[PDB]
């Protein structure tokens, strides 16, 4: 007697039942194998994708927003860039692979790494203090102070890249926490050596995201 | 998972909304007509254009609405490759290879399912070539879909109504094959790439602005 | 008698334990680390309160009353997520020419409606430092204070209906002291300690002290208490 | 040929029926245990409550309602205080956390249980004389004549709690049972002890209760 | 028994009534909107404060009238932090993200359930604290709930139409933890703990008075 209940004669928008065949009796065409399937929307996003990181204020060339500008004359305990983790709202991670796949969702939490490859002359040597602080701390404010945190001195001397992984991110819907980077012992080159080298910057989940509760993107205007 | 590809696609949207008057001048306005593309629907566009490859089934409901004894409305779909029907009567609306439902109103909505139909072996987003070689870019044959034509059904003599169709589609069964970077600029047209040149992110002030 | 317990800090005393609701405080057992501190754990005594034949009542807001103290309120400013239990020691010292009842309980989220219908008031209004608010006989009637009719308890309900919380009764005929061990209950599992307040305790005088002539004129009430099994979340970068 | 049955094709307010989704395709947090779960509303009644015996008219300040008054000086075989024994209609066990559970139900009965703490000095001494009458029995007027009934003489001085346990309590929608009390021997204190004293009550269901035929509260004015 | 809270609470009770009419000056006045919370219905917030935390489903049924075709409505639920629609027609309503309902006169009530939806572990009657930090006392938004806008459907030419909306609403599936003493004041607002002292109980006469 269930054929008169409240529930029955109504479409929803979200119902899932079977519904008669336009055409039977049709041959559909077999699948083949066609290289690389995805079969689910964490394949995507833990793709490195290069990372915006200059994106400041008077840049009138854009593919001068993915380099971070080192030269060899710069007062030392300078620092060289900072960035808030926060890979849904913050402008710079707003736009990679990573961040396009979390503005589908309303809630979402994991951990993501970074990684940062110098890309100058193989002549060039020197090394950068890169700290951290956990969510709910202030930046640094200079390299002394930024050294009693938790920090890795990366020589590029020694190596071309170095990799971190960042605990707590959440959608936080604030509380981030801080990379900042900063100048330790210059860069020094030998003659007849370029004068400006630059930093790269990549970005990607690791695999203990998960997403919850579909939503449309905001980047769309009808 | 909600992150899987079939459940991410699963959704169901408003695809086309029209409306035609029984008793017109035109005779184009008296029947509806929609070829079926899933490039019409912005929000939709985007999630079908991170893939390469796709191949599902249809789902197709309507809800009809009418205003001014019991109304009913055909409701065709045309195969590819198919008649197609010029007026509000002729003999296109009485092929019998082209699959009907006449459906009267206070019931419960019209559905049907359009299985997978391509010669080839899956839909393709993007196609880079030409149809006869060098109104040819970017377009193939492969991944075209039928039609949906409505019309009231009425005797001999028709009397004024005014109805209002609205389509939903969704997808089914659906399998995805490489992956596409997500659109960045706004679209121009609605069988075209094209675009004008957009700002990769949006402007901070000074490399060392962390503010929240 | 005297079991003499030690912990950095050693307080002398002894009725029985109450448990909260038969749950004891307990360690929650990726890409949240957390690490526990077990440095804290140790007796906090906070000021002795005058229990005098005019005083109606008094309570504190948790954890908000060791906020100043040290280690575990430093720790507050640090990790931004915390969590832990707690075991408090109200105890009285008192003739036998004394008398008197008294209420200790435990109400976790207690609001507080304020006094004025419709009126916003601070946070200083019932929290502040480990200073012991006042319950008044009459209602209030002021525009920056809460409710604190003590018949209503400061929300609207039955003072005599308090016994379903945790609670022991102090009477000053029998025992002096009680002691409540209240476990972490939170619908989330960590919370940021200065947006939220766990519970409140209530000191709530049924029966009026009263003590002949020539004696003493207060009896003192010494709260002391020892946060059990705190957890905080990692400050550390993850593998 | 059940779906054209004269019951079905209706709403019923009290149906239980499975219902279609809203959002299916979500991940629902999962329950944490949470200290202390109620899964039967007998768990609340059967908890201790301040009872308000002196609730009598002219009283000019709350919590002076839940003292009963005992003093030195006072005449030998007087009533110290009366009980009706009815936890719904009479005002006294009204708004108890017993009498509170059973205005939701139209009938119930039990057995419930009292108990009296003197709560004066350590160095008060005395007795008092707790009766009961039966339900259909007029309390007794002297204290000679309810001590021929049932009770039980109370000390003080060795004692400091006495409990009752009361059967035959019923809904009676009267006939009631009754406690009284009644000054045997005064009290009696040494010098430099307060001349006043005070008695507390207690009130609570036993186990034996059971409530039947949910309905609205008379305590909620819209 | 039926001393088991889930069948103390397990009874359903209309919480929200409202009318609208199609044509009218005010547009807010077009539609319906209800923010979903169990704080207006005075007889049923009390026996939800008996609990400190809550863990339920809900269903909803809603009962529709009309007066002056076939008379449709949608019934759209928007998810806590989904788009809301601010107009009688605006792209809000066009969400893919959002559960319809198109539901006709002339049958049995429509009907959905709602999951438990909310990040923590449960829903708190009660909250003890600040949003920001010392418009924030005793209000988070872990136990907030979505809307429900109904909207009458009907062409590209509205006609007049005043329709009358009852919801009734039940939880299900309820757990349910600490208790709380029953609230003895009346309710003086409906989004706060605000009340005026009242008497502990009426006043007998003499405390040796037993008269029936």
């Amino acid at each position: 007697p269930t054929m008169n209940t409240p529930g029955s004669t109504q479409f929803l928008t979200s119902d899932d039942f079977q519904s008669p065949c336009a055409l039977p009796q049709f041959d559909v065409t077999p699948s083949m194998n066609i290289p690389g399937e995805v079969k689910n929307l964490m394949e995507i996003a833990e793709v490195d994708s290069v990372v915006p990181v200059n994106n400041v204020q008077d840049t009138t060339d854009q593919m001068e927003m993915f380099r971070i500008p080192v030269t060899i004359n710069a007062p030392l305990q300078q620092q060289v860039f900072g960035l808030r983790l926060q890979p849904g709202l913050d402008s710079v991670f707003k736009h990679t692979l990573l961040g396009e796949i979390l503005n589908y969702y309303a809630h979402w939490s994991g951990s993501m790494k970074l990684t940062f490859v110098f890309c100058g002359s193989a002549m060039a040597t020197g090394k950068f203090l890169i700290a951290y602080s956990p969510p709910g701390a202030n930046p640094p404010k200079t390299r002394k102070d930024a050294m009693l945190g938790t920090h890795i001195i990366w020589d590029i001397g020694l190596q071309s890249s170095c990799v971190l992984c960042v605990p707590w991110i959440s959608q936080t819907h604030t509380s981030a926490g801080y990379v900042t980077c900063w100048y330790q012992t210059g860069m020094i080159v030998p003659p007849g050596t370029p004068n400006s080298s630059s930093i790269m910057c990549f970005a990607s989940a690791c695999n203990d995201f998960s997403v919850r509760m579909l939503r449309d993107t905001p980047f769309i205007s009808q | 998972s909600e992150s899987t590809v079939e459940n991410f696609l699963g959704r169901s949207a408003c695809v086309y909304m029209e409306e035609y008057k029984t008793t017109d001048n035109d005779v184009n306005k008296k029947f509806v007509a929609w070829p079926i593309n899933t490039k019409q629907m912005v929000q939709m566009r985007r999630k079908l254009e991170m893939f390469t490859y796709l191949r599902f089934d249809m789902e197709v409901t309507f809800v009809i609405t009418s205003r001014q004894p019991v109304l009913t409305h055909q409701i065709m779909y045309v195969p590819p490759g198919g008649p197609i029907p010029a007026k509000v009567d002729d003999y296109a609306w009485q092929t019998s290879t082209n699959p009907s439902i006449f459906w009267t109103e206070g019931n419960a909505p019209a559905r049907m399912s359009i299985p997978f139909i391509s010669i080839g072996n899956a839909y393709s987003n993007f196609y880079d070539g030409w149809s006869n070689f060098d109104g040819s870019y970017g377009y193939n044959t492969l991944n075209n879909l039928g039609h949906i034509y409505v019309r009231h059904v009425s005797g001999s003599s028709p009397h004024p109504i005014t109805s209002t169709i609205r389509v939903y589609f969704k997808p089914k069964h659906t399998r995805a094959w490489v992956p596409r970077p997500p659109r960045l600029c706004q679209y121009k047209k609605a069988f075209s790439v094209d675009f004008t040149p957009t700002p990769i992110t949006d402007t901070r002030k000074d490399i060392n602005t962390v503010t929240t | 008698r005297s079991i003499t317990l030690g912990n950095s800090t050693i307080t002398t005393q002894e009725a029985n334990v109450v448990v909260g609701y038969g749950r004891w405080p307990t360690y929650l057992r990726e890409d949240q680390p957390t690490q526990p501190d077990v440095a804290t754990c140790r007796f906090y005594t906070l000021d002795s309160i005058k229990w005098e034949k005019g005083s109606v009542g008094w309570w504190w807001k948790f954890p908000e009353a060791l906020s100043d103290m040290g280690l575990f309120g430093q720790n507050m400013q640090y990790h931004y997520l915390g969590r832990a239990g707690y075991t408090i020691h109200v105890q009285c010292n008192a003739s036998k020419f004394h008398q008197g009842c008294l209420l200790v309980v435990c109400v976790p989220e207690a609001e507080m409606g304020g006094a004025v219908v419709g009126q916003a008031f601070s946070a200083t209004a019932m929290a502040n430092g480990d200073k012991a608010y006042e319950f008044t006989s009459a209602t209030q009637s002021d525009q920056t204070k809460v409710q604190t009719a003590i018949h209503n308890a400061g929300m609207g309900v039955g003072v005599g209906n308090l016994t379903i919380y945790p609670h022991q009764w102090i009477n000053l005929r029998t025992n002096n002291s009680a002691t409540i061990v209240m476990p972490y209950i939170n619908s989330v599992p960590m919370d940021n300690m200065f947006r939220h307040y766990n519970f409140t305790l209530m000191v709530i005088p049924f029966v009026k002290l009263d003590y002949a002539d020539t004696a003493s004129t207060y009896v003192p009430i010494t709260v002391t208490v020892a946060p059990m099994c705190a957890e905080y979340n990692g400050l550390r970068l993850a593998q």
